[PDB]
């Protein structure tokens, strides 16, 4: 599993505390669709981080 | 783009030769230095700073003044250049 | 916030090259909601500082 | 060849232990361990979180 | 000598944690956790804290079990990490003052300085406030008897610094700020 | 100074800001002609800087 | 043509317009703009290198400022 | 939807390249969508399950064998003629969490209603695990299985089995176990 | 020599001392590795009414300014308005002075 999460409250405002853990997907899987996670209601509360360089920038 | 062909196909190793070669601190000149440790430098920006030498290059290797490849992250000299 | 974009030049590749401030001239296709031909070249316009996707033509 | 889906079980201890961590998050690369246990695939909790002493290489 | 203290809600929450990884055994005794903080300055500030396995006997009060090494290894690594903040006290979590608990705060007015004590409840149905401490000082008495370590209370405050404030109100979602005018003064003027 | 707390600083690199006072200090130094010295954190005022 | 437009993660919005210094033999040029950032990259498609006739102004990146094409002017 | 009830695999003898691509619960889906394509067929329907695979008896993906039981409880939903007698033997089968939860689905759906204290037992056992998918099935099948029924012993038995576990499926399996049984329950 | 058989247990404590200045020394080759730039240094001796005042007045390469007290170690031919000082990242600290010329 192996859970990378970061902290940065320095440009986090006092008003929210959004904080997010991330993955590492296996570059094999390239060639296949990318994540095949089941259940897929919460990816809407998962597209929260949207900001728009980091997180589909990367 | 029929140049550009070929290469487009060998483009796909440049992703797995992106990691190497990636570093490049503005291609800074030493000024002199103190010990064989430490080394006085100066970036082209104004800013003079101070890093060791990393084990890939000789301190023989090391010219008075140089241009070379050095590091912007650990910021060691990985390999140097002739002008 | 965002920065001010100024296309100086509208270049035919959809990937316009646009006048920032200082250490910019940042080539960039911006918004797919907005078209390349109605944004004259040599006017201000609105852009955001990391997507670089524009917002409206500015006086 | 099997993906699932996962979901990040946090408890304020480990989210104030990031806290005080986060006000321990001056400018210098820090570092923390996050402990718990795995009761499954695809459920994951976290328990016990600790800091660590900085080093210059980060 | 100090007026009064302030304990953050992190330890409180690892005192949560004090009846979190009990394990379930029947002893559920007044588990003493080596309290941190800054004696610094003329006021007390709690930062954070940890635990120590402590035992005392069924029958017997003056059988304790503490541990220096245990002391000086956790102290030591915090210190490590953060020596911005020492040794100042410690707690139980029991109701009760022990007749122990002055040999059992002997050992931290010996080897940390003169150290603090905090009371507070295994089960929060106190409305009051659960945190009391009581500073470790020998007080002469009037009537002639012989001088003992006496716990007189020192007023207590528990303050937030930044960002347990901003974590602590997202997790609950259920309290109402300060919110002057009607409701948060007429409920005040309610109970 | 508009606020009797709350004033202008005046950086050395350029920027201007405001700032908060520090519950230890208090307004004596604190008055206008007076240039100080800031943190990252907070902007708060651990004490002055005098001037030379 | 998959492979002709999975290189436009480079040209997409993380580019830039530098400024050539001079073309290198080790196939990394040297480049600068308005600081003079110098960055070598092993060079990539689109580019002539030899028509390009050095000294001129090229595009670069926010990333690694690998060379995914120039623009005459 | 489209093929319901009109028995018309012939839709889907278009391709074998686009449903088995893909390792994943969606062969799942589509075992059971299978299922729910025809119904009400007493030979036609375990021969075509046993006409997928019967070369050497072992399947590399399992969600065809429990999709098999899980459309074959839907197509058996409220049949006198229950094969339910088989598939107690085929859920006695050792297998891991689809003749576990696909079997708790499809044998507890034609189990639905008749209240039977033996399905009930086993169902017990199919949640005593702890794991939330195949107890998330266990619950689901248990809201069908207890329809008006009203053992006393039970519900206490889900709501504390509830809170004495911190997944969460075991949790929604069993909010739904416990809502099925209340029917006529308003007094 | 009763009397003086707790001088002992001091010894022992002493080198014990010297067991546990292995470590926070120790530190002090990981922390001092590298001066990563060079960073101008005039030295302002400031006045706090412990409690002293003691301070110096810091300009990077780069032209910015900063705030600090007199830090780093035993100082003997620092407290100079002098150049190519120790400094960490963003602590902004003296660790290594030299001369320049
Ligand atoms: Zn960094």
């Amino acid at each position: 599993r192996a859970v990378a999460v970061v902290v940065d409250p320095i440009q986090s405002v006092k008003g929210k505390v959004v904080i997010d853990a991330f993955r590492l997907i296996n570059a094999n899987m390239m060639v296949l669709g990318h994540e095949p996670r089941q259940t897929t209601s919460n990816l809407g509360h998962l597209n929260k981080p949207s900001i728009q360089a980091l997180i589909h920038g990367l | 783009a029929p140049p550009a062909l070929w290469d487009l196909a060998a483009d796909k190793q440049t992703l797995q030769s992106e990691q190497p070669l990636q570093v490049a601190r503005c291609t800074k000149i030493i000024n002199a230095d103190s010990e064989d440790p430490k080394y006085i430098i100066n970036v082209k920006q104004f800013a003079k700073f101070v890093v060791d030498l990393s084990d890939q290059v000789a301190p023989t290797d090391i010219e008075e003044g140089m241009r070379v490849g050095v590091d912007r992250n650990k910021y060691q000299i990985h390999i140097p250049l002739p002008p | 916030g965002s920065y001010v974009g100024e296309v100086v030049r509208a270049m035919d590749k959809k990937k316009v090259l646009v006048k920032v401030h200082p250490e910019g001239k940042f080539v960039v296709d911006v918004d797919k909601n907005i078209d390349i031909n109605d944004v004259t070249p040599n006017c201000r316009v609105a852009l955001r500082n990391d997507s670089y996707t524009l917002h409206k033509i500015l006086p | 060849a099997v993906d699932t889906a996962e979901q990040v079980y946090i408890s304020s201890l480990a989210l104030l232990k990031m806290l005080k961590h986060g006000r321990a998050g001056v400018p210098m690369e820090v570092m923390g361990l996050m402990l718990g246990e795995f009761v499954d695939d695809y459920t994951v909790r976290v328990i016990d979180v600790f800091a660590m002493p900085q080093s210059g290489t980060g | 000598a100090v007026q009064k203290v302030v304990v953050h809600p992190l330890v409180l929450l690892s005192v949560v944690d004090h009846f979190n990884r009990i394990g379930k055994v029947g002893n559920q005794k007044r588990v003493v956790g080596v309290l941190l903080g800054s004696w610094q300055k003329k006021v007390l500030d709690v930062s954070n804290s940890f635990a120590v396995p402590f035992d005392e006997d069924d029958k017997d009060d003056s059988v304790w079990f503490l541990d220096h090494d245990y002391l000086e290894n956790m102290y030591g690594m915090f210190k490590k990490v953060n020596a911005r903040e020492r040794i100042v006290g410690w707690y139980h979590t029991g109701p009760k003052l022990h007749k122990n608990d002055i040999a059992i705060n002997e050992l931290m007015k010996r080897y940390c300085p003169n150290s603090v004590l905090v009371i507070i409840d295994v089960k929060p149905k106190d409305l009051g406030l659960p945190t009391e401490a009581y500073i470790s000082v020998e007080e002469v008495h009037d009537d002639g008897t012989p001088t003992s370590k006496t716990f007189e209370h020192v007023t207590s405050e528990i303050g937030a610094e930044e960002a347990e404030e901003v974590g602590v109100e997202h997790l609950l979602r259920d309290i109402k700020d300060t919110t002057v005018g009607t409701l948060s003064q007429r409920i005040t003027n309610q109970v | 100074q508009l606020t009797e707390e709350k004033f202008i600083v005046k950086a050395t690199n350029g920027p201007r800001y405001v700032v908060g006072c520090r519950r230890q200090l208090d307004k004596s130094k604190l008055k206008p002609g007076t240039r100080v010295a800031l943190d990252m954190t907070t902007l708060t005022i651990m004490r002055y800087l005098p001037r030379e | 043509e998959e492979e002709r437009s999975k290189v436009d993660d480079l040209r997409g919005t993380p580019m830039s317009v530098g400024t050539l210094e001079e073309i290198i033999d080790d196939n990394h040029a040297i480049v600068s703009t308005s600081v003079g950032s110098e960055h070598y990259v092993s060079i990539l498609s689109f580019v002539d290198k030899d028509l390009l006739e050095p000294g001129c102004s090229v595009l670069l990146n926010h990333k690694v400022h690998a060379v995914i094409g120039v623009l005459m002017d | 939807f489209m093929h319901c009830g009109t028995t018309s695999d012939q839709f889907l003898r278009d391709n074998l390249e686009w449903l088995a691509r893909a390792t994943n619960w969606a062969k799942f889906t589509a075992t059971a969508s299978l299922g729910v394509i025809h119904k009400g067929h007493e030979k036609e329907a375990l021969q075509l399950m046993a006409t997928y695979l019967p070369k050497d008896t072992s399947p590399g993906s399992a969600y065809q064998e429990g999709g098999g039981l899980y459309a074959l409880g839907l197509i058996h939903a409220n049949h006198g003629g229950d094969i339910i007698d088989y598939l107690l033997n085929q859920l006695k089968n050792a297998s891991n969490d689809i003749v576990r939860h696909g079997g708790s689905l499809g044998l507890g759906l034609a189990a639905m209603g008749t209240a039977r204290q033996d399905v009930y037992d086993l169902l017990k056992t199919n949640l005593y695990q702890d794991d939330a998918v195949t107890g998330e099935a266990a619950g689901l099948a248990l809201g069908l299985v207890m329809l008006g029924s009203k053992n006393a012993q039970a519900i206490e038995d889900m709501v504390g089995y509830a809170q004495e576990t911190q997944h969460e499926k075991i949790l929604r399996g069993l909010a739904v176990g416990i809502a099925l049984v209340m029917y006529g329950r308003m007094e | 020599k009763i009397m003086k058989s707790e001088v002992l247990r001091v010894t022992h404590e002493l080198q014990a001392m010297k067991d546990k200045i292995k470590e926070n020394s120790e530190k002090i080759k990981v922390n001092k590795t590298l001066p990563y730039l060079v960073s101008n240094v005039i030295e302002l001796l400031d006045v706090d009414p412990q409690r002293k005042g003691k301070c110096a007045v810091i300009k990077t390469s780069t032209r910015q300014t900063y705030f600090l007290p007199v830090i780093g170690l035993v100082d003997a031919e620092k407290l100079k308005p002098g150049d190519l000082v120790g400094v960490n990242k963003d602590s902004y600290l003296i660790l290594e002075t030299l001369p320049t010329e």
